[PDB]
Parts: structure tokens; sequence; C-alpha cells
């Protein structure tokens, strides 16, 4: 794997920590007092890293990320398991809140309690047909499961001296903390890990000493009973014998440098990396019913000592039939175990044989965490660097391009269903097959069910755009998709404000009535006849109308622009394409034009103010005439004769009758991807943008030359919007509260 | 005639949509008619001196911290060689007089030296409120010379 | 007659007929009438 990109800073050592989110946010401790600071990274925007003070007191030893993103847990070696949430929703402005404390050091992984949804990826046995059978739901249970059947949030944390801390998080917002000893014989737990056993979440807390002591697994249930947390422990089959203390090579591997359950939520498989000074040996173990007892599932030849172990995070079915077709189709991602060595190398492991799948002979990596699709790494280098290495779906094997297509399509569809993120998949998409991926996405979106297509009718556009940012043959299409997303948004927030009084007789919503009349019945070339054949009882209180002007002026300026671009003046494919030529977006715009006419007949203020050349021309009527002509030409399928000479004749006059405005376009930037290289790395700096490759896009409020007000910015969209909702107390709250979390693409906000 | 725009603009300076109001009303027309748009100061004074006053920085102390000490030793063929003068600059200098280091351990023995000291302390006391290293060293030269009388 | 010549990006240089008021098409700006047929000619050299 090549470096995606690697960025250092400008410039004793303590253990580091990193945690890659469900979305793409990395949180690494980065011990350079800025030794105790948590760094947050956007991973599609390095060079802007937020340094949370973290207010801890000893080394931040365990970091961990909520299964939903949106929450970060950091425990020190003093005991403050502190929960970091997202201050008014913004990915670069974290805030400290409810946590807990026990003065011993939380040395074992802080775990985040398991919601019921586990996952399943039937990998290539069914990487052909549909979405339900590709990505299935396994029946794992929650921890405490609820009062009423939906999991309770919380965090287990085991400390040296073998305490446990459950600390449930009540929906009320206050913690219910508890503490109880693992085993009555208190003992040293130096390296330890937590994972969750499917049956009712009887979560198992493995805990070893340092050397030649058993690894001593345990069992801890959670027991909300009596309005106070309760935890009950029972020992489990202990496992001595890392299998290196019996080969009569006695002390060649004293210490245990790592023990990590092969996957959280996948207990009954543990990885044990013994080591020494310049030596290491890793072994997996499996708890088989024989009485339960552990026995080696795989062991590795002597190795240079391991510095960091990173586990796969993508759910993959280990069934024999599935691994068979994975070996055939070479869909390697899930079957990976990233071991990082002191010499400088990085090896991937088979996860069931612990052979070597790939190497990166290339200062070692002291903290390493895989991505959520097994396509990226994050190596906090010892000197202070940070690399994002690409792990190819097939470990460098050049197998045919259709197969790479099927691999990446399967992963992207997984990311569509789970909604996690797809920046990693974007790291690998070559510029050659972006068009083909988009075509296969079109297919696999049409084919599915006509029910799930609603779930994905907003993520499909985002993935289409993020793909089309590659492949310089199709950069023209990203602007139009991010405009179609905005058009859909406006249509769904203006067809939802109607609120009539009448419901005349039948089931016909005012938006449904809008659409049915506009499309089916009155394809009249002239407005004020569409206004006639409609109920004029769309009355919003005259305050929200006035607040709606900054948006309706968009739909106005966009109709004007789209109709202006018909003569195709530009030599290249312009930035209004594909909205011409057979779009239903023409129908949507016509609906919005009719409703704007009806609105403005009530309050003239909330109309699109066009700067006209002729004084009394009724500009809206002319634009509606042009739209109707274009939509009549583009409704029925087949005719490339839409630009009938009359229509282009009318359109080429439009600069003479109005002033073609200048719009933002909302890719608003070209992200780090589509810039990296095929192979070459990209040296970066923290706080200094790569030197070379003001519109408030969600309120359409012009910030001046300089902004003078703070503003967030979508990480993937490029959008920029004002942070404090600068409109008056009277402001449409169907918009500012729609984007207050994730923006229309679906990406987090970041402060400027 | 400017009063209408004056009070109009002054009316809404606070509004957070003031920039949008300014842009909406004006930018269309304006695009319609106009188209698209060591303290290193002491280094200087030490550089520009007269050759006779060869000045180096004190081997004792660490000139690194705010004030650099100096060990300057008169030369000049006309004069009589005397004891060195150890300077200290209050890094806030200029507008800060550079201290002198008084010591009878230097001058006590002989008459020429004690006369030098008398003349030096008097003239330095006279020097006004704004001494620059050049002022100290010049005063010292005049003192040596006047003691040679 | 008062044609007006905008200079522009790398090469081009624009030629309007300055008499016609930019914000109105019916009005002739102050005193100078429009030049009939200039569009044809300046196209002839285009």
């Amino acid at each position: 794997m090549d470096l995606a990109y690697v960025c250092e800073w400008e410039k004793p050592s303590v253990p580091l920590a990193c945690a890659w989110s469900c979305r793409n946010l990395i949180a690494f401790t980065m011990d350079l007092d800025l030794t105790r600071m948590i760094h947050i990274l956007d991973t599609e925007h390095p060079w802007d890293l937020h340094s949370i003070p973290s207010e801890h007191h000893e080394a931040i030893t365990c970091l961990e990320w909520d299964q939903s993103g949106s929450r970060l847990l950091s425990a020190d070696a003093d005991g403050q398991i502190k929960c970091w949430s997202m201050a008014d929703h913004l990915a670069n402005s974290w805030e400290s809140s409810v946590g807990s404390l026990v003065e011993g050091d939380p040395i074992v992984a802080l775990s985040w309690l398991h919601n019921g949804v586990k996952l399943a990826l039937h990998v290539e046995k069914s990487g052909a047909s549909s979405f339900g059978e590709k990505f299935s739901r396994v029946k794992f249970s929650p921890s405490l499961t609820l009062f009423g059947g939906k999991p309770m949030e919380g965090w287990i944390a085991v400390t040296v001296s073998g305490l446990v801390t459950v600390s449930l998080l009540k929906p009320s917002g206050q913690v219910l903390t508890s503490t109880e000893s693992l085993c009555r014989l208190r003992g040293r737990v130096a390296l330890a890990d937590i994972a969750f056993t499917g049956g009712g979440n009887i979560v198992v807390a493995t805990a070893d000493g340092s050397s030649a002591s058993p690894v001593q697994f345990y069992k801890v249930c959670v027991s909300v009973v009596s309005e106070k947390c309760r935890i009950d422990t029972e020992i489990l089959p202990s496992l001595f014998m890392r299998c290196t203390t019996d080969l009569n090579r006695k002390d060649k591997f004293p210490a245990i440098t790592h023990l990590k359950f092969l996957a959280r939520d996948m207990s009954e498989q543990v990885l044990l990396c013994a080591s020494s000074q310049t030596s290491s040996i890793v072994e997996c173990w499996s708890l088989r019913k024989e009485i339960l007892k552990w026995r080696i599932l795989s062991a590795t030849n002597d190795l240079d000592r391991v510095s960091a172990v990173a586990l796969p995070k993508l759910p993959i079915s280990l069934t024999n039939t599935d691994l068979k077709v994975a070996s055939d189709t070479q869909f390697y991602p899930g079957l990976g175990l990233a071991l990082a060595f002191h010499d400088g190398s990085v090896h991937i492991v088979h996860r069931l044989s612990l052979q070597t799948m790939a190497v990166f002979y290339s200062v070692h990596l002291k903290a390493m965490q895989l991505s959520w699709t097994s396509l990226a790494l994050v190596g906090i280098d010892s000197h202070g660097k940070l690399s994002v290495l690409r792990l190819s779906p097939s470990m460098g094997h050049p197998l045919e391009v259709g197969l790479a297509l099927r691999h990446l399509l399967f992963l992207l569809e997984y990311c569509m269903v789970t909604g996690y993120d797809w920046w990693d998949i974007l790291l690998h998409v070559q510029p050659s097959m972006v068009q083909s991926l988009v075509e296969k996405l079109h297919e696999e979106y049409t084919r599915q069910t006509a029910a799930l297509q609603q779930v994905l009718s907003t993520r499909i556009l985002a993935m289409k755009a993020s793909l089309c940012k590659l492949s310089p043959c199709t950069v023209t299409r990203v602007c139009d998709y991010h405009t179609k997303l905005f058009l859909i948004a406006i249509s769904s927030t203006l067809k939802s404000l109607l609120r009539p009084h009448f419901l005349n007789t039948p089931d016909k919503s005012p938006g449904d009535r809008l659409t049915e009349i506009c499309t089916k019945i009155t394809d009249v070339d002239i407005d004020k006849v569409m206004i006639n054949l409609k109920t004029e009882e769309f009355v919003l209180d005259m305050n929200t109308l006035q607040a709606l002007q900054q948006l309706l002026q968009w739909v106005g300026d966009f109709v004007l622009y789209l109709l202006a671009s018909l003569p195709n003046q530009g030599s290249l494919l312009r930035p209004g394409h594909s909205f011409l030529r057979d779009g239903t977006s023409l129908g949507m715009l016509r609906e919005l034009m009719v409703v704007i006419r009806i609105w403005g007949l009530l309050k003239p203020s909330c109309l699109p103010v066009y700067t006209a050349t002729s004084d009394t021309q009724d500009s809206m009527s002319l634009l509606f005439r042009l739209l109707t002509k274009l939509w009549i030409c583009c409704r029925d399928e087949g005719p490339a004769s839409e630009p009938d000479e009359a229509l282009v004749d009318e359109c080429c006059l439009l600069p003479s009758q109005l002033l073609i405005p200048s719009l933002d376009w909302l890719p608003a930037s070209d992200g780090l991807v589509s810039r990296l290289q095929p192979k070459q790395p990209l040296r970066l700096q923290f706080g200094r943008a790569p030197t070379l490759p003001k519109i408030d896009h969600l309120r359409r409020l012009h910030l001046g030359a300089c902004p003078t007000e703070e503003c967030k910015a979508c990480t993937r969209c490029g959008c920029v919007t004002m942070l404090k909702s600068p409109n008056r107390t009277t402001a449409v709250k169907q918009w500012e509260q729609r984007w207050i979390k994730n923006c229309l693409c679906g990406g987090l906000w970041w402060r400027v | 005639l400017c009063q209408p725009l004056l009070d109009a603009v002054l009316a809404n300076i606070r509004s957070p949509v003031f920039n949008h109001s300014l842009y909406r009303t004006f930018v269309p027309a304006m695009t319609a008619i106009h188209g698209p748009p060591i303290p290193s100061v002491l280094q200087g004074e030490v550089a520009r001196l007269d050759p006779k006053f060869l000045v180096n920085l004190d081997p004792s102390h660490c000139s690194n911290n705010g004030t650099v000490h100096l060990i300057c030793k008169l030369d000049d063929k006309d004069l009589p060689s005397v004891p060195p003068l150890e300077l200290s600059v209050p890094a806030d200098y200029p507008a800060q007089s550079p201290l002198w280091i008084d010591r009878q351990w230097q001058y006590d023995a002989n008459p020429f030296l004690q006369s030098v000291h008398r003349c030096m302390t008097s003239r330095l006391l006279q020097l006004p409120d704004k001494h620059s290293v050049t002022a100290l060293l010049n005063t010292w030269a005049q003192s040596v010379h006047q003691a040679c009388l | 007659y008062c044609i007006d010549i905008y200079c522009r990006s790398r090469g081009v240089v624009a030629i309007r007929d300055g008499a016609y008021s930019l914000f109105d098409n019916s009005k002739l700006v102050e005193g100078f009438y429009p030049a009939p047929g200039l569009k044809t000619f300046l196209n002839m050299f285009v």
C-alpha cells in the first residue's frame, strides 16, 4: 500500500492511542504540555486538526468511539473516563460533559456498550443479487437491552487492580455509575480487553498480567435492577500457555505486548502478541466446546517485535463457504490483521492462519487503527507523523477490472446501507472506471425494491457526486448532482409548508395536488392559467413568506440561469447540464414557479427580484413560458429536438431582458481526494493547506468581502453556512433545523 | 445631499444581514455598468562605532536573556590604556540607560586611575536620561582624555 | 454617436453601442442617439 498522504507537525515517550470513527474522524493522542491533548482529524481535510484540551492529568491511555460516531471516550491513567460530545453540532468544537472516575488507571480498553444491531456481510456468496441478502442483520442482543427494548448506552472500563466500571447513561442525561471487583483474588491486570458475547451481552473481559501468567478471561453482566447499577462476575476458562513458554525456548518471549479480541462483538477469538527485546510471536486462540477450553487456532513464526496491532473493523462472515468465495474472488478486505513492527515494516495477516498477505518495507508506528472498510490505515509514526496507507481490496493482485468494480460496488453498497462513510472507498477508485461505477450504482438503485430507494434517495446522490469528483472526464457532473440535492431539499421544504384548512373530500395533500395538477392536467404554455386551475388556499402567515424570500430568490435565479444556458455558449460542458434535456427537475421547478406566483399574489415582498431591462415585462411570466416550453419538449421521452429553433431563439434573448445572475455552485472546493496521486505520496503540514492542487449556500445570504460572522463548512460538500442563525427571531425553522446536524450531503460541520 | 444615505447606512450597521442588504441592492447595478472586478539594535550601535572602542560581549554571563553584558576596552593611539569598562544594557533600551559597574577594586591604586574615576562618575551623572551605549563610551573617552589633562 | 469599448480577459475586447441605456432598452441615455446597424458591422469584423 502506498501512503495516501502523510502529515507532520511543524515541530520521555508514552503509549499513544487512535480511534477511527464510523464517519471519518480520527482521534489520536499525539504525544509530542501538549502531550495531553486530543487531536481530531477530518481525514478528508488534514492540515486542520482540532486540539481539544482534554483536561486530563496522566497519559490518555484508552480512546474509543461511539458506535454511532458523535461521542468520544478518553480515559487517562488517573481514572477520568470522560465522555466527549459534539458541542452545538460541529465536528471541530468538542465539549466535555458527563463522565466518571476511579483513581486507579483504566488500562484495559474502554468499551462502549453494544446496541443490538450487529451486522453481517455475506461477502461473495451473494455479491450478485440484492441488498437484504448482501448485508444481513444478526440477532445479537444488547447490554441491559432497556426498560422498554432499546439498548442502554454506557461504557465498561476495567482498571489495574481488576475493578470494573459500568456507568450506564440514562436518557435523562445523568450517569448511573458502579464498581465491583473482577475476581475476589485481586491481581494485576496490565493488558486487557473487552468484547461482547452475543447471548444477552454477557460481555467478556479478558485480563492478563505481564508474563508467564494466565490470560484469565472473565464474564460480567449488567443489572440495572433497584434503580442502581449492579454487575455480577463469573470466571471463565483461563488460558495459560501462550504456547511460547513450553517450546523449551523459555524466556525468548516474556512479556505480552498486546491482547485484543479478534473483533469486538466477536468474542471466543483472542489475539496474543507475546514479545521480548527484539522479538515477538503472535497467536490466536479459540474457545471450543470439548467443557470449554482454549487451544491454538494459529501461530506465527518468530517476528521482529510488534509495535502496534490493528484489528479489522468490517463485519465479515467467517463461514467456510463465504471464505471460499472470498479466496476465489480475492475479496480480501475483511480478512486482515494489521501488524506493525519496530523495524519499520507493516504486515497484513490472514486472521485465521496468520500467514503474511502483504508487506510495506518503508521510525516505527506506535499506534495503528484500520478503517471501517479495510481500505485505509492510520499510523501515528514515532517521530510524530501520520500516514493513511491504502489497503487494496485485492492485495496488489491485478485481477480483472470487472472484479475490482464488483468489489468496490459491494463495499459502497454496504456503506449506503449502513450510512457510515465512503472516503476510504474513494481512495481506491481509479479515474478510469468512475463512469462505470456510477452506471452500476444507477442499476443497483433501480433494481432494489421501490421501498429502500427512499432510504437511499439522498445518499445515492452524495455517492454519485463524490465518485464523479474523480475521472476528469466527468467533473462536470458533480455540480449538477449537488444542485439536484438542493432542489430536492427546497421542493420538500416548500411542499411541506402548505398547511391548508380544507382537505376537500379525498386524500389529496396540497403538495400532491400541486404535482398532479402541474404535471398531468395543465401543461399550459402560460402562467396565470396554472394559477387558475388550483385552490388558492395556500396561506402561510405573512411572516414566514417574508422569511422565505432569500430562498425563493434562488429558485428564481436558477430558473433564469438554466434557461440562459440553453444556447450552450460555453465550449465545454457547462454547469447547468442534465437539468436540461429530459429532467423531471423541470417539472419540479415548474411546481415551485406556480407556488411562487400564488405566494407573491399575497405578499409582493417574497418574490424573486429580477433586475429587468424592460420595465413592465412581468419577468416571472416570461420565465414560466420558457420553462413550460422546455418541459413540454422534455416530458415525453425520445426527442433530441428539444432546442427547437424557436426555443433557443427565445433563450438567447434572455440576457437582453434580464441580468443572468452569478451563482455559487457548491462543490465549493476540490477535496484532498482527486488530488493525491495514483502512486506518489503527499507530504503535508498541520495547519498549512496544500499550496496548490462567501455565499452561505444554505441560506443564500451574501457574506461580504470578508465574512464578519463565524461559519461552519461541510467537510465533503464544500458548503459554508452561518453559525448563529443570523436571521431574526422570525425565521423559517424548517430549514435551519433541517441542517443543524448534518448538512444536505450528509457531512459534518466544521468551524471556519 | 448625503444625509439620506448617511442615516440609512448608519441605521442598520448592527444587523447580521447588513452585508446581504448591501450586496443585493448595489452589486447588480455596479456589475451592470462596471464589468466584473542579541537585541539587534545594540548590534547596530556596536557596528557603527569608532574603531578605538573595540567592544566584545562579556565571557561571563550568558547574553541570551533580555540583557546582554559588554566588556569594552579602550584603545586609540593617543590614549593611555586603562581598565576596561563593563557595560550592561537594559534590553528595554532604548529609553533605558545602560548601567555602569562601579568598583574601587578597579581604581584605587594610583592617582591617574582615581582621577579617571572622579571625572567619569561626574560626567556620567550629567548625562541626560536617555543614554545610548555610544553616549557611555564617548563619555568614557572624554574622561580618560580629561584625566590626561 | 458614442460606442463604448470594454477591455477584458486575455484577448477579447468588447464593443457595445453606448447610446442604449444598459438598464433599459427603450431609452437613449442622454443626448447621443444610437448608431443604426452597428451590430451588423462589428459582426462583419468578428
